[PDB]
């Protein structure tokens, strides 16, 4: 419960206090109602059964208060469970766009996927499904044992002793099954990742003949997941045997003390018979704890994953904002350094862009051109050195102001699963249709609307799967142009377009009426046409820069890069 | 369900045995309370001590026997279910290996995961728990109620009130939540896809709209709204069932009916012992199947979904039944009905001849490679490799005969040696290293910290040009009689592009090649240039022949220079 209390909203801790008080009142009423059978039946079995009425009235009040208290405990458990669901899920949704890009290792992406995948009714019903019966079962025999002290002192301690072995069984059963339950989760999460990779990479796997379960990696993960789940079923046998022994040990102790007292005359026979029924109520929580103990292990893993997402290191930010909106800003690097893990990408970049001009970044593949665009756009951040937009640090800039400053065309166009217009409109959802058509027309997406049957309502697949490579490239380019931001970064807008679509799109990157400081990335001389200055980057630093004809005349690495 | 009983036919004998065993186990679990009723009755009657000990010890021992039996029965049944799921998931992974590839594009990876993993897991209650809980919830209430009806009908008929209230609540809960249960897997499918798109399209989210305007957040709010509407009245009925069926509730109603009967002369207190002992044990049995109907409803739907995929068409290897000669003949193809992407493509590819496929974007030049791979079956015409039809060839023979590079460098989570040796996982490191050296990626691999063992999952990815060259190394190591290249070296710089093309030509000098490229300057070496426009072959010839003809190829060549 300690982990679950971390995720509770601070605004909702009054409900938790109200919940914990009602849960205790649930147990105390249940135990009192059970132990109220000892004087009730003793009076009922006596020569004057009318004395049973007083204890029946106390039983009725204790039970009716139980129904009211248990309904309220359910209502608070539902509200707390769904309050934790909504706040934790929303906090993950708010945090994850600000989480560092380095956080998304393939293990963390699995954890984030499983954490988001916990949104179903299982996590939302956590407090009602697991926590309420677990606290009820854990404290019910303890409460009955305390309530038995009012009838007979040693009889109560015998019941309390039975609780001690139960909690010992609960502690031991969890320990025995812990290691196998952890391994089962690892293989079940790995198998999840392989199915998603299996479906997402069918063409390559089929061509490689690595698609059959006897030869596939998803098949191996299934085989591992089967053995991990079988050993878990074996390693929970000790836990089930231990709870059975605990129930029998407590049964022997309870029954042994009842007969021991009844032999002496210290306990009437009707009280002894009433204690057989209370003994049945005593032993019911012993079985319920055994049924819920495995669930407690899995839920601990679930919340640990959710807490892992909420513990992810977020990007640095600030509160600065640029002076005016949609003013073409200057962009400069000041000894910017960056590395993926230990692999250094950029090792001393320093340049300046004029406000409103268009400069073309060029260089070999793997040089770090997209990384330069990432730092300009703010997706990454330097380890040391700083990037300034209009003489204002991006790292100390507001998240929204930095977000509004840049619109980019990515190297690999990723489209969300939806209509073609839905992907374009992501650039500016509140843009009027007139500017939408302008962005579509400039990107030559209007040549896709006539050709495709459904026009802009065409349902794109996962990514841009239902569209060709060039089609998704143009839809991505329309998305970037639609956004009214005054900085436009272009990354491989040519890679999937034919010669006719290439030329129109490249020329349309200038026909954009708005004033912007544009950055173009390509490995093709024709695509860097109209560029005011070329930035040649190689081995993680700007090696050469100038004009297209200037460097070609100079015969530098820029010239050699086109001469092959 | 026809699609459920057909899927669960293999587990016939284990399921009937489970119902038979649970009928005996639950009867064994009610035997101690019958003996404890006799023990209590003898205590009031003053029987001898030895008789009491035999009854008391038998009841206590039978409690241990019932607990051991029930634990053993569920252990065997939970091992049966774990084995069936492994077999069933293996069956699904075999089916998905054979479905037409348009099945995956219209469905996505989130839906596949919900099928293989979550739907098979959704069967767990239906197999492992439905028949035990159903039999337990029929035998024990019927056995107890009939036994108690013999003991005293007045207090026995009063036990029917919480029974009927539980029966009404479960039916109302079942009818109400039936529609929501049907919508649940589709909502989970949508949120699985949106969550996967949220995690996969993070660069787009961070720049275009942020967290607030994201489609994931809107769906996340909508899904939780759906869950609240589904789970609020469901959990409300669920807890009312628990309150009704609790042993404390049963004991209270028994005493409400019993105490006025005992205080009055209408009945002796000794006859309360069957009700106080046996009358409060069948509540948990009823609640077991009451909470279980949602598990059956989800299981039956998941069984229907699983069997439906297993009934899908399969790209059947037909029985109808020059090396490296691929021959398209009057081929037509449609991803969706009524939407032609290929229109009567006749093209023959011979060994030692490089055939270049060019044209405007969206003209269908990747569907041809897909059809040659048999990711999809040609709607009309045929594709013959060495005369034999691809539909008659088996998958192993087909993909041994022809290899592919696919314009989308799909890497798999694992070592880069495992990515390069995807075709032949048994291939050695020297074979892997030589393949990478020809693909101009081996130098990049050496700089990684783990070398060739470096895991290549999400986050640890490579640049666009680097991951493309990895997939070229994969096709180099396959070494198939036919090679196909879908926009290979699209992201490569000119020097690396020239080196990769030189290596490819050197390897496939005497091997059939189908190269697709938008940069026509790299295609000047082609033995034949094939121009595809709107899915129809508009002109075929050499570079100079097409330039002289002055058609679509000449237009593209002129517009290339800008
Ligand atoms: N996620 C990553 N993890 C580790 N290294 C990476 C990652 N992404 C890129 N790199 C490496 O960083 C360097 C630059 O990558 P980047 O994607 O910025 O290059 P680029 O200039 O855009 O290349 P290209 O023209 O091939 O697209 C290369 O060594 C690349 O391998
Ligand atoms: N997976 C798919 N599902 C449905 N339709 C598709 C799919 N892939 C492509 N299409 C449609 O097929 C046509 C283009 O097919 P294809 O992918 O072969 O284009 P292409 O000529 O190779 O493209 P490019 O040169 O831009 O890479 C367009 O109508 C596109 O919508
Ligand atoms: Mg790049
Ligand atoms: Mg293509
Ligand atoms: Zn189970």
């Amino acid at each position: 419960i300690r982990t679950l209390l971390r995720l509770v909203p601070a605004e909702k801790r009054g409900a938790v206090a109200g919940y914990a008080v009602l849960t205790l009142l649930s147990v105390l009423l249940r135990a009192v109602g059970a132990v109220l059978l000892i004087p009730l039946l003793a009076a009922l079995f006596s020569d004057t059964p009318s004395d049973a009425w007083l204890w029946l009235g106390w039983l009725t009040a204790v039970t009716l208060a139980g129904w009211v208290t248990d309904t309220n405990t359910a209502r608070l458990g539902f509200d707390l469970g769904f309050a934790v669901l909504s706040r934790t899920q929303h906090d993950m949704a708010d945090r994850l766009p600000n989480v560092a890009m380095s956080w998304f290792t393939p293990d963390n992406t699995a954890t984030a996927r499983q954490a988001i995948a916990a949104t179903g009714p299982e996590l939302a019903g956590l407090v009602v499904n697991l926590l309420t019966p677990l606290i009820g079962a854990a404290l019910l025999p303890a409460a009955i044992g305390v309530a038995l002290l009012f009838v007979s002192v040693p009889l109560g301690l015998a019941a309390l002793a039975g609780v001690a072995v139960l909690f010992g069984a609960l502690a031991l059963s969890g320990r025995l099954s812990r290691a196998a339950d952890k391994v089962a989760g690892e293989t079940n999460s790995a198998f999840t990742e392989r199915i998603i990779e299996f479906a997402r990479t069918q063409q390559a796997l089929r061509a490689a003949r690595r698609v059959e379960p006897a030869r596939s990696q998803v098949g191996s993960a299934l085989a591992a997941q089967h053995g991990a789940g079988l050993r878990l079923l074996t390693m929970q046998i000790p836990g089930q045997v231990l709870f059975s022994l605990a129930g029998q040990v407590a049964l022997i102790g309870f029954a042994g003390m009842a007969v021991w007292l009844t032999v002496r005359g210290q306990l009437g026979v009707p009280e002894a018979i009433a204690l057989i029924v209370v003994l049945v109520r005593y032993l019911e929580p012993f079985a319920a704890i055994a049924d819920l103990a495995p669930a407690l292990e899995t839920t601990r893993a679930t919340l640990n994953r959710i807490q892992a997402v909420l513990d992810a290191p977020t990007l640095p930010a600030g509160r600065r904002r640029l002076d005016r909106t949609g003013a073409a800003p200057s962009i400069e690097f000041d000894d910017v350094r960056f590395s993926y893990g230990d692999e250094v990408v950029l090792d001393g970049v320093s340049f300046t862009l004029r406000p409103g001009n268009t400069t073309a970044i060029v260089g070999p593949s793997g040089s770090g051109k997209t990384t330069i665009l990432s730092l300009i756009a703010g997706l990454q951040q330097p380890a040391s050195g700083r990037v300034l937009l209009d003489g204002v640090d991006v790292t100390t800039l507001d998240p929204e102001a930095r977000r509004a400053a840049v619109s980019v065309v990515f190297q690999h166009p990723y489209l969300f699963d939806g209509t073609l217009r839905d992907n374009v409109l992501v650039g500016d959802p509140e843009a009027d249709p007139d500017d939408v058509t302008a962005a579509m027309r400039l990107a030559r997406v209007d040549e896709l609307l006539d050709r495709l049957p459904d026009g802009d309502a065409t349902v794109v697949g996962e990514g841009g799967t239902a569209l060709s490579g060039g089609e998704r490239q143009r839809v991505s380019i329309a998305r970037a142009l639609l956004k009214p931001a005054p900085v436009l970064l272009v990354d491989e807008a040519t890679s999937a377009l034919d010669n006719a679509n290439e030329a129109a799109v490249v020329d349309a990157l200038t026909a954009d009426p708005r004033p912007r400081t544009r950055v173009i990335v390509a490995h093709r001389l024709a695509s860097i046409r109209h560029a005011d200055r070329v930035l040649f980057v190689e081995a993680g630093r700007v090696v050469e820069d100038g004009a297209i004809d200037e460097l070609l005349a100079a015969g530098g690495r820029f010239a050699q890069f086109w001469a092959q | 369900a026809e699609a459920g009983s057909r899927l669960l036919a293999p587990l016939k004998k284990p399921l009937i045995v489970s119902g038979v065993l649970q009928a005996l186990i639950t009867l064994i679990e009610l035997a101690p309370f019958v003996l404890l009723v006799e023990l209590a009755r003898l205590l009031l009657g003053g029987a001898e001590a030895e008789r009491l000990w035999t009854l008391g010890l038998t009841a206590v021992s039978l409690i241990g026997l019932g607990a051991v039996l029930a634990a053993a029965m569920t252990l065997w049944l939970h091992r049966v279910d774990a084995r069936f799921a492994h077999e069933l998931r293996g069956r699904l992974l075999t089916k998905l290996s054979r479905l037409p590839l348009g099945w995956f594009t219209r469905r996505g990876s989130a839906s596949t995961k919900q099928l293989v993993q979550d739907d098979t897991l959704a069967l767990h209650y239906l197999i492992t728990h439905a028949i035990p809980d159903a039999v337990a919830a029929v035998v024990a209430p019927v056995a107890v109620l009939v036994y108690l009806f013999v003991a005293d009908w007045r207090v026995a008929l009063v036990l029917f009130i919480p029974v009927l209230v539980y029966l009404v609540l479960m039916s109302v809960m079942t009818i109400q939540s039936g529609s929501k249960i049907a919508q649940a897997p589709r909502w989970a499918e949508r949120m699985g896809g949106e969550a996967g798109a949220f995690l996969e399209g993070q660069p787009v989210i961070r720049i275009f709209g942020g967290a607030a305007a994201s489609r994931f957040r809107r769906r996340l709010d909508d899904y939780i709204d759906f869950l609240v509407s589904w789970q609020r009245p469901f959990v409300g009925k669920k807890t009312l069932m628990d309150l009704v069926t609790r042993p404390a509730t049963f004991l209270w109603i028994i005493l409400v009916a019993g105490v006025p009967l005992v205080v009055t002369g209408r009945m002796d207190p000794v006859n309360l012992l069957p009700f106080l002992l046996l009358g409060t044990t069948f509540g948990a049995r009823l609640l077991g199947i009451g909470y279980g109907l949602s598990g059956i409803q989800t299981g039956m739907l998941a069984a229907r979904r699983i069997q439906t995929v297993l009934d899908e068409p399969e790209l059947v290897v037909r029985d109808r039944t020059r090396p490296g000669t691929v021959e398209l003949d009057r081929v037509s193809f449609e991803y969706r009905p009524g939407v032609p992407v290929i229109r009567d493509v006749t093209l023959t590819l011979r060994p030692g001849t490089v055939t270049a496929l060019v044209g405007p974007s969206g003209s269908g030049k990747s569907t041809l490679a897909a059809l040659v791979a048999r990711f999809h079956d040609v709607t009309q015409g045929a594709i013959r490799v060495d005369g034999r039809d691809i539909r008659t060839l088996t998958a192993d023979e087909l993909y041994r005969r022809v290899g592919f590079v696919l314009q989308d460098a799909q890497l798999v989570h694992g070592s880069v040696a495992e990515n390069i040796a995807l075709a032949e996982p048994d291939a050695g490191l020297e074979r892997i290293r030589t393949a990478a050296r020809d693909a101009q990626i081996h130098d990049r691999i050496t700089r990684m910290p783990d070398g060739y063992d470096s895991v290549l999952g999400a986050g640890s990815a490579l640049s666009g040009g680097e991951r493309q060259r990895v997939t070229i190394a994969r096709a180099i190591l396959a070494d198939t009689p036919v090679l196909v290249l879908d926009e290979a070296t699209a992201f490569a710089d000119p020097e690396s592009e020239y080196l990769v093309q030189q290596a490819i030509n050197r390897l496939t000098r005497d091997r059939t090649v189908l190269v697709i490229a938008h940069r026509l300057h790299t295609i000047t070496h082609a033995d034949q240039i094939v121009v595809l426009d709107d899915g129809r072959i508009v002109e075929v010839g050499t570079h100079d022949e097409l330039l002289a003809a002055g058609g679509r190829y000449r237009g593209l060549w002129d517009s290339g220079r800008y």
